[PDB]
RNA sequence: ACCUUACGAGAAAUCAAAGUCUUUGGGUUCUGGGGGGAGUAUGGUCGCAAGGCUGAAACUUAAAGGAAUUGACGGAAGGGCACCACCAGGAGUGGAGCCUGCGGCUUAAUUUGACUCAACACGGGGAAACUCACCAGGUCCAGACACAAUAAGGAUUGACAGAUUGAGAGCUCUUUCUUGAUUUUGUGGGUGGUGGUGCAUGGCCGUUCUUAGUUGGUGGAGUGAUUUGUCUGCUUAAUUGCGAUAACGAACGAGACCUUAACCUACUAAAUAGUGGUGCUAGCAUUUGCUGGUUAUCCACUUCUUAGAGGGACUAUCGGUUUCAAGCCGAUGGAAGUUUGAGGCAAUAACAGGUCUGUGAUGCCCUUAGACGUUCUGGGCCGCACGCGCGCUACACUGACGGAGCCAGCGAGUCUAACCUUGGCCGAGAGGUCUUGGUAAUCUUGUGAAACUCCGUCGUGCUGGGGAUAGAGCAUUGUAAUUAUUGCUCUUCAACGAGGAAUUCCUAGUAAGCGCAAGUCAUCAGCUUGCGUUGAUUACGUCCCUGCCCUUUGUACACACCG
């Protein structure tokens, strides 16, 4: 060996390890009724109205399927 | 170390074998290396008989400063093999032809 | 003075005195008491002088010395071997162009090991990616286990699109879903490394040396270390043996052995080997024949093919020559008469020989998450002013080209895969495509190989020798072929006219020519390991050169002359 001057540009980015978020499971909560579901799920044939839905710009995710089910107004 | 391969040659020779020769190779005592032999009886070395007489065998131990390889040769006897040839290839042996007086008188037995 | 004994002596070499000396006394004189300092200082005394004769100490040192032994070496003397030496020769190499390996130069990197024989077509090292170790970059953890911390009102994981990125690595970020105790953060403690050290090792290999060398028992010599045996000579491939003979008798290595090649009308047998017949046929003749084809014609056979068991050569017989012995040389017979040919195996003692990059063989040292781990993408190992070493093609009519003839042996080959490929068809070719046979004495395959042979064109012209270096296309392997992978076509058509000093290999189916199979292999042979085909000249010696071995000898050497 010669040396080794470690050259490259420094780019040391080691990622965030999905920060711990504040409460969740918010389907909504209603005074004296029974609550709707905000983030809609998806009809799948495995997945049973579990799973939400992220709302992205202008789609709707998954999460566990990781496939788009945004569909027009 | 010596004990044992003082022992191993002992017990081969003294479970009938012609020759039994162990070899120790490996650092003793000393960054520099050294091989001693323990033998015992004699072993022939070249041709076709130290295949079918001569079993060999090598070994490494693991120690603490490397590695020791150990080697064994055993020549059985080959009067004992009862599969093959029981001798070596020049061996020769005449048979002592049992001596008898001259008979100096001509006689017919009958029957 | 000499020769022989050894009564005796001695540490031995040696000695008729160096004997009559621990069993110690014939007479007498002189000198020595570990090595240096040192025959020096100083004082005498002799001398013209140069010097002679007497002659210390302080201090310093653990050996200095004698005679023999075994090695190693010698610019000492002899002997003996070997085509990795020469002789008489053959074919070359060194010149040329290319191929390949090494050094150098260059580079981001041109990864590295190995420098006389005993490095350099070597690492089975024919590297497009992988291999791969090097260079530029990007992921991952594949960081066991333990203890702490964190934390089910989430310890942590994954990602759609966009920016980013070579990239459909969410790698990182914007964005917000999903998962659930498996992980995450430290402390230890591990793990992995083609990272270092072969001069820390094992095993393996190479070399001395495949030369002929090595060792006990008992006896003899010597106080002993040791020596003889193990040798003057002859002989052999050979410490192979005859002979001499204080040695006899053996052991390892050589030889024997084992494999292979050559002989077997002797045995045992065979459509996976092969004849001959008899059926069935074809062609030609015609007499009563010639040559083929045929797998269900079947009957017999083993010469040739194959391998089991055996036989056979032992230099047999004769002649010649030699202590008339081991042998050697002719002739005859024989399949075979250089160890019948060729290998495999291969002693004691070695070497700082090579290998840590074959190994889940390894000690220690380093590294271990912006890794020297593993993986992915792209380069590199191939870069070219030069110096070397193995090779291939040639320099030409003992030839080039065209047509025709036309003959081997060693071998390899696919199933849960796609290897060896017959035959039909398309294409100038290289190739494509449809079927088939083969897990193999069955099929490829009589591997119809090349040199060669016969007829033709060339006609001494760098020429129809040579085909390097360039330009266009067509295919094949592969994820990919640009620094052209390889194959084919057309065109371009260079050096080279037998090669200086130097130098290599070789004694009969051998050298040399000529191809083929296998290994590596998806593709690629100018390489290697084997196999056949065609087949010479010269010698049957010697120590001249170069090496190695031995003897005698000298030695103040013994990590041994690099002392
Ligand atoms: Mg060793
Ligand atoms: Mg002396
Ligand atoms: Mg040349
Ligand atoms: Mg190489
Ligand atoms: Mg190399
Ligand atoms: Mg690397
Ligand atoms: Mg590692
Ligand atoms: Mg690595
Ligand atoms: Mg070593
Ligand atoms: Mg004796
Ligand atoms: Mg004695
Ligand atoms: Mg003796
Ligand atoms: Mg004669
Ligand atoms: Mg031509
Ligand atoms: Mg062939
Ligand atoms: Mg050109
Ligand atoms: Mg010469
Ligand atoms: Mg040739
Ligand atoms: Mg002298
Ligand atoms: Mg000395
Ligand atoms: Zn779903």
């Amino acid at each position: 060996r010669k040396k080794k001057v470690y050259t490259t540009p420094k780019k040391i980015k080691h990622k965030h390890k999905k920060v711990k978020l504040a409460v969740l499971s918010y389907y909504k909560v209603d005074a004296e009724g029974k609550v709707t579901k905000l983030r809609r799920e998806c009809s799948n044939p495995t997945c049973g109205a579990g799973v939400f839905l992220a709302n992205h710009k202008d789609r709707l995710y998954c999460g566990k399927c990781h496939s788009v089910y945004k569909v027009n107004a | 170390i010596r004990r044992a391969a003082y022992g191993v040659v002992r017990y081969v020779m003294e479970s009938g074998a012609k020759g039994c020769e162990v070899v120790v190779s490996g650092k003793l005592r000393a960054a520099r290396a050294k091989a001693m032999k323990f033998a015992d009886g004699f072993l022939i070395h070249s041709g076709q008989p130290v295949n079918d007489f001569i079993d060999t065998a090598t070994r490494h131990v693991l120690m603490r400063q490397g590695v020791l390889g150990i080697k064994v040769k055993i020549m059985r006897d080959p009067a004992k093999s009862r599969t093959g040839p029981k001798a070596l290839p020049d061996a020769v042996t005449i048979i002592e032809p049992k001596e008898e007086e001259p008979i100096l008188a001509p006689s017919v037995k009958d029957y």
